[PDB]
């Protein structure tokens, strides 16, 4: 015979529990990236994001390394 | 723990199934046929239909008036349903009046005399249901779900049956129906209650042994359904009452996720205002739709069938300008079958479920029920400790993989009847079905 | 049914200035929301017509403001107006702010007009100061100066930020040119977020000084407010009067009467008194991104009113601790403003890094704090 | 006509193959293109446009 | 903050002798420095009510407790405007200062606080 | 088409990062494909085709 139920209280706050959280952790990490490399996608052109980022991706990062010849510069 | 169900067989193929309850003196003795609307095509859609209404005109010797005496005598009552896969003929008696109604069964199905004028006479009575269904909504409602998730398969086709055919229906077609479907490899004779098994054994020995086997015995709940997702809006100003059905294509009886749909079915669950406790109930559903007055009630539902299914929810609203939000909260509580439920939901509905599934089956005809049902679906009666066991094996994780592939995302079925200007168009419903932040 | 309520166009207005259901107890502080729209009416009308006799290009703006006041008609007139009124909307923003402050109007169900609020005083402050930097002289040049290079700060592409604003390598013409187009600009984006804000408010309606529900006893916008309204205009316009003709040169800096050089550095270089404030919260973090973080924080801090504030009563007025540590809160956030102008000299540098740490531990530690007392005292002074 | 459980006919649009997932991910290839094209449309456009703030060709000369 | 946590709290206080020895003589002091007796007001009269579980905890009122309440905002509402104070029955003596609504709302946030936790159960 | 689906479009932050990576691609190989497009079309006419003799 079975006198009470058997249940305990996980903590909460704002109506969010570690269990349900748990589930969305994964979906954050893809939201991030998702956000990252749109952020980099939108500086793409910024001279210093290739300096220090995209010209360093190997074999990719060849794209980025461009010199205008010094004959065609006037600056 | 309840009796052990005993089943035995006869040659012709015939099931014997009973279960005994010493404690009670009534009895329900019945056949339960693994045969329906759907075993009709097209052009005699409507005959199983046809057929329950004769079975109870006269037979060979007992005329219709001889029948009804012989039944009053008896002191219980016969009943009869026909479904699209299953069809039933019981009777409830006394316990020393089991050997009079098996020997009525046998003598309504096997030599019912399908008399030109009594056809004649059902054929108006039959046409009259046509125009008196149309008061019974969620009936309405259900059928033009079938139709349209089924639309053009045996599956969508209604019970009754068109109106051409209810004019068309001959005694030889009846005959041939009856005499094409119900085979005793198909057919259970089911006892629950003051029944002796062996007394029913030698009953079916006596009454059903002449009964025709089929040319190719298949096993007992043996069937392809392709869904359309679509709706049917039937709109009626006048009626105060909106009734809307969505669902989606469930699982049939022998799924591997059969459990799956039932845990998250309850995960739902049903809400009616009415009722003095729903408005404490733990769906999340529940909660925003008691708060906010969004519906009278609704009712989470899994159909199942042998070879498809039907899952999703039925809902009654007077709410008719929060129509949207209604529907909108249904759906975004679907959504996180797939994206949220944890053990938290899982386990809960699994505890309410346990018990839910054995309390249903609470009198002698629930118990002859699930036990002509269960023959006639799964070929046998899964006792309490295996569906136990299912039911256990059933994780959040089985949840979360079960609704991503059922529901996220799907094609929905959609039938709206009565005040629902406010149901929007079906992206706009259909759209819910995913979430953008997930 | 009459026609201001029928007629969907007619009826905006009407729910705005005329059927709009007003506490019947709104006191004068009430009426710093009007003189907000008039002073954004005449910086539109002023400003406008500044635009049309001011020359945006370097070589030729500073001049263009001495042809306003020498040459055009009313020129001095307009001139004037266009910068006192630039003061007197920020007396009059931090007068509507203190009010919010004071009576509890950042509390729910008022948390989304305030947060809109904060954004308004932002866009405010950066419509200033690009239109101080118009006038191109010391002051707009070298203030220019050192607060765009406060974004050199941001780490990685902070340098590269300041070149792009500035449209060259020091602040010069492509950042008078812009500065021109933007300070035209940003009072119209101003004027939207004070309509939103009037319009979130409108689910709650106004609060009023007890704190209380005022669904009981409600009075007409019009003629009630309208002509409570009228007083405070009159009031405004004889200050307003009072600088315009007598003093009009009293709240500037007269190195701005000198044209821009980029060579000489000018003595002392301060922000517009109303920016004082923030420039020594910034002045009290030693490290320069630390500095910015802070004076950022310094506004958007607000924000968090509506969660530090643990109240179960809505504003200062029977709350005789909240209302002395508002009074001090107020006092520390004018000394602050003053040590915004002194030298960065003894003993005013330690003094303004503890004003800094009172300022923050206002939001942070002491109104938690009192208002959980207080709390406590209501109940347990009562039972 | 009058029976409202007979579907009106829509055999001349549906799709057999309805409920796969390669006829879903069909449609979503679609849109994802249309997605990805406009995101690189904004990309452009706002590059190109915006760096009309960054010193012109006087200046930098 | 909650009532719910202002009562508890308050009671902790009210148990510990030397607490409430120091606690109970301030706290009515403040009430009399807060001076909203003068207005005719009952300290409840001033608790927020924009609120889901305040509105709840108003309807439960019985009605004269509720006609009461609208007469004493509507006449502090008319001192307000007119820059009075409450004079002689006016005045809110401290025997009249009754925690009305106090109850009321106690018993909406029990069972919002108890639908928060059950929300959260866990089958063990 | 199930693994694609499941992978890359079911969720919709999964799609999204799709949508953008795709997008990154395509634009610096667009870029590429244009350029060596442009100077095949006008072969001998652009600065680059006649700068050597200076
Ligand atoms: C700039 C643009 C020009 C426009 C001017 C508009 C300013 C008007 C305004 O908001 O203040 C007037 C305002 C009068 O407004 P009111 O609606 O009669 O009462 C508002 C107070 O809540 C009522 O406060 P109270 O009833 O408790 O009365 C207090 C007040 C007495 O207020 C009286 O006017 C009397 O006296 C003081 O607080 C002085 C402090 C003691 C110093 C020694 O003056 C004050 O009460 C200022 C006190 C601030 C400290
Ligand atoms: C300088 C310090 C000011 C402290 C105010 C203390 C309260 C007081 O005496 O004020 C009188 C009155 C008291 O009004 P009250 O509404 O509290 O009380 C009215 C009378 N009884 C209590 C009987 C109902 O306060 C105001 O009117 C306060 C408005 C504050 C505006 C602050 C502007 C400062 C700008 C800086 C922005 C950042
Ligand atoms: C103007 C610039 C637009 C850039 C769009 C960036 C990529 C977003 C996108 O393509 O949206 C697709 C997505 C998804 O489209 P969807 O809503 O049709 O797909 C949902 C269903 N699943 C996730 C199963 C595929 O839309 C959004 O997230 C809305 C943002 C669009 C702006
Ligand atoms: C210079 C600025 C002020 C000039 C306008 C004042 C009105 C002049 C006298 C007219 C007058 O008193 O008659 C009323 C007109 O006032 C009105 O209809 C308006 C009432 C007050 C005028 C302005 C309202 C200001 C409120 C907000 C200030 C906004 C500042 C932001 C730019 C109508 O009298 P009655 O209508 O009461 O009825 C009485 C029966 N017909
Ligand atoms: C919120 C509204 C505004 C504020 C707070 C504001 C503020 C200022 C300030 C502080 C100055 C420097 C004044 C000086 O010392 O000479 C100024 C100059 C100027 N403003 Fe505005 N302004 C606003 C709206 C406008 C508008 C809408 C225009 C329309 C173009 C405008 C046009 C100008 C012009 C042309 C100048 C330079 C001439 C001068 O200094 O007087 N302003 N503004
Ligand atoms: C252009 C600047 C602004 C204008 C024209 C403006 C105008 C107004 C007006 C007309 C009202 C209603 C009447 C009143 O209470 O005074 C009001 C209310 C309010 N304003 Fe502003 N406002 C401005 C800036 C701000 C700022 C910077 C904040 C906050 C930081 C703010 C927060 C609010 C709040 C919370 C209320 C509701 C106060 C209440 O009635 O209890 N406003 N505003
Ligand atoms: C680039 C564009 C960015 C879009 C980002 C969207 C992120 C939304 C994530 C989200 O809604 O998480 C919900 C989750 C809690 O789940 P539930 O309580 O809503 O079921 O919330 C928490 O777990 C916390
Ligand atoms: C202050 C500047 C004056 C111009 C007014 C501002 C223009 C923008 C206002 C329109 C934004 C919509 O604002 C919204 O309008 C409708 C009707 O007009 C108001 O509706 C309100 O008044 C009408 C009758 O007057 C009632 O039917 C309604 O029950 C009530 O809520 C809303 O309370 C208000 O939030
Ligand atoms: C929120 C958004 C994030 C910040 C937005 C970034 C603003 C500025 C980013 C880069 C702007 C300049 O970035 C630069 O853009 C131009 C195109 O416009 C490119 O220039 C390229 O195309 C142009 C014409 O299309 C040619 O004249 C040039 O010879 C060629 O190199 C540079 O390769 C890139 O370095």
């Amino acid at each position: 015979y079975v006198k009470k139920p058997s249940y305990k209280i996980v903590p909460h706050f704002l109506g969010f529990n570690i269990p349900t959280v748990s589930k969305w952790i994964p979906i954050f990490g893809i939201w991030g990236a998702a956000a990252g490399i749109g952020a980099l996608f939108l500086i793409e052109g910024v001279p210093r994001t290739r300096q220090d980022i995209l010209s360093k991706i190997p074999i990719i990062g060849e794209h980025w390394i461009r010199e205008i010849p010094a004959s065609d510069n006037p600056f | 723990v309840s009796p052990k169900t005993r089943t035995s067989n006869l040659k012709n193929g015939l099931t014997i199934a009973s279960e005994s309850n010493p404690l009670v003196q009534t009895a329900t003795v019945g056949v339960w046929i693994d045969a329906g609307s759907r075993n009709e095509n097209a052009y005699n859609n409507g005959t199983a239909h046809f057929f329950e209404h004769l079975a109870f005109k006269g037979t060979d010797k007992r005329s219709q008036h001889q029948l009804e005496l012989d039944i009053e005598n008896m002191g219980g009552h016969l009943n009869a349903y026909t479904s699209r896969e299953s069809t039933v003929y019981y009777a409830k008696s006394f316990k020393d009046d089991v050997p009079k109604s098996v020997e009525i069964l046998a003598d309504i199905l096997q030599h019912s005399k399908l008399a030109e004028s009594a056809i004649d006479r059902e054929r108006e009575v039959i046409t009259r249901e046509l125009e008196e269904v149309n008061k019974q909504y969620e009936e309405v409602v259900f059928d033009h779900l079938h139709a349209t998730a089924f639309m053009n398969q045996p599956l969508g086709r209604t019970i009754l049956g068109p109106r051409e055919n209810i004019q068309t229906i001959t005694n030889t077609e009846l005959r041939k129906f009856i005499t094409e479907n119900y085979t005793a490899d198909r057919m259970v004779l089911v006892g629950a209650g003051a029944v002796d098994h062996d007394a029913l054994v030698e009953l079916a020995e006596k009454y059903f042994s002449h009964l025709p086997s089929s040319q190719s015995p298949v096993p007992l709940g043996t069937p392809i359904p392709n869904f359309v997702g679509s709706e049917v809006r039937l709109r009626d100003d006048t009626m105060p009452v909106a009734h809307i059905a969505i669902a989606v294509e469930g699982v049939s009886w022998t799924s591997e996720d059969y459990y799956t749909a039932l845990v998250a079915q309850a995960i739902i669950g049903n809400y009616d205002r009415a009722v003095g406790t729903s408005r404490h109930q733990g769906s999340r559903l529940s909660n925003i739709v008691s708060e906010n007055n969004l519906a009278n009630s609704f009712q989470s539902f899994s159909t199942s069938y042998s070879d498809t299914g039907l899952w999703g929810i039925y809902l009654t609203s007077e709410n008719t300008t929060q129509i949207d939000d209604l529907v909108h909260f249904t759906l975004k509580e679907w959504n996180r079958l797939s994206t949220s439920v944890s053990n938290l939901q899982v386990e809960r509905a699994k505890s309410q479920l346990k018990a839910g599934l054995l309390l249903s089956l609470d009198g002698t005809t629930y118990v002859a029920e699930d036990i002509g049902r269960q023959l006639t679906t799964l070929g046998r009666r899964v006792t309490p400790a295996e569906v136990e066991a299912k039911l256990e094996a059933v994780t959040e994780h089985d949840v979360r993989a079960w609704a991503q592939k059922t529901l996220y995302d799907k094609d929905i079925a959609l039938v709206g009847l009565g005040p629902i200007e406010g149901l929007y168009d079906y992206n706009r419903i259909r759209n819910d079905m995913s979430m953008m932040r997930w | 049914m009459a026609l201001r309520k029928k007629n969907s166009l007619l009826n905006m207005a009407n729910s705005y200035v005329l059927d709009s259901p007003q506490p019947s107890n709104l006191n004068y502080f009430w009426n710093f929301g009007s003189l907000l729209a008039l002073c954004l009416v005449i910086q539109l009308a002023t400003g406008i017509t500044l635009a049309m006799h001011y020359t945006s290009h370097a070589s030729l703006a500073f001049d263009s403001v001495e042809h306003i006041m020498r040459d055009v008609n009313f020129g001095w007139f307009i001139r004037y107006a266009h910068a006192n009124t630039a003061s007197f909307f920020f007396i009059c923003i931090y007068a509507h702010m203190g009010r919010n402050i004071y009576y509890g109007s950042y509390k729910t169900p008022r948390v989304l007009p305030w947060s809109i609020g904060v954004i308004i005083f932002l866009l405010l402050i950066i419509t200033a100061f690009m239109g101080y930097v118009l006038v191109f002289g010391q002051m707009s040049l070298w203030g220019a100066t050192v607060i765009c290079n406060l974004v050199s700060a941001i780490p990685w592409l902070g340098e590269d930020i300041v070149h792009f604003l500035w449209g060259g390598f020091s602040v010069g013409n492509p950042t008078l040119q812009r500065f021109f187009a933007l300070h035209y600009l940003m009072p119209f984006v101003l004027a939207v977020f004070a309509l939103l804000h009037l319009i979130a408010l409108h689910t709650a309606g106004s609060s009023n000084p007890l704190g209380i529900t005022s669904n009981v006893d409600k009075l007409s916008m019009h003629p009630y407010y309208s002509f409570k309204d009228l007083i405070t205009v009159f009031a405004f316009l004889l200050m307003f009067t009072l600088f315009v003709f007598f003093s009009p040169d009293k709240l500037g800096h007269p190195d701005n009467y000198i044209p821009a050089n980029p060579m000489v550095t000018p003595a002392s270089i301060v922000p517009e008194w109303y920016l004082l404030p923030f420039y020594a919260i910034l002045r009290a973090i030693p490290d320069k991104l630390g500095g910015v973080i802070a004076m950022v924080a310094a506004i958007l801090i607000l924000l968090i009113l509506p969660i530090v504030d643990r109240s179960i009563i809505r504003g200062n007025a029977f709350k005789p601790i909240s209302k002395l540590l508002f009074g001090f809160f107020i006092c520390n956030f004018l000394l602050l403003g003053v040590l915004g102008q002194v030298h960065i000299e003894p003993p005013f540098i330690v003094l303004g890094q503890i004003c800094t740490i009172f300022y923050f531990s206002y939001f942070l530690i002491l109104l938690p704090m009192v208002s959980t007392i207080e709390n406590i005292f209501f109940y347990i002074g009562s039972l | 006509g009058k029976s409202t459980y007979k579907i009106p006919d829509f055999t001349p649009y549906l799709k057999k193959d309805r409920n796969t997932d390669a006829n879903r991910l069909f449609s979503y290839f679609m849109i994802g293109s249309f997605g990805m094209l406009s995101a690189a449309g904004a990309k452009a456009t706002v590059q190109d446009f915006l760096s009309n703030m960054s010193a012109s060709a006087d200046v930098l000369a | 903050a909650s009532i719910t946590s202002v009562v508890k709290t308050s009671e902790l206080i009210l148990k510990s002798p030397l607490l409430s020895k120091i606690v109970v003589p301030l706290a009515k002091t403040y009430v009399k420095f807060s001076g909203y007796r003068q207005l005719g007001f009952k300290m409840n009269d001033l608790i927020i009510e924009e609120t889901p579980n305040m509105q709840l905890a108003l309807r439960r009122l019985p009605p004269t407790e509720s006609y009461d309440r609208v007469y004493r905002l509507i006449r502090a509402t008319q001192f307000s405007l007119s820059h009075k104070l409450a004079t002689g029955n006016d005045i809110t003596k401290p025997e009249e200062d009754d925690h009305y609504l106090i109850p009321y709302i106690l018993d909406v946030e029990a069972e919002a606080f108890e639908k928060d936790a059950l929300d959260n159960l866990e089958v063990v | 088409a199930t693994t694609f689906y499941n992978v890359f479009v079911k969720r919709n932050s999964a799609f999204v990062a799709t949508i953008l990576a795709s997008a990154f691609v395509f634009d610096m190989t667009f870029e590429t494909a244009i350029d060596n497009f442009w100077d095949r079309i006008n072969a001998g006419k652009q600065w680059k085709d006649i700068r050597h003799k200076y």
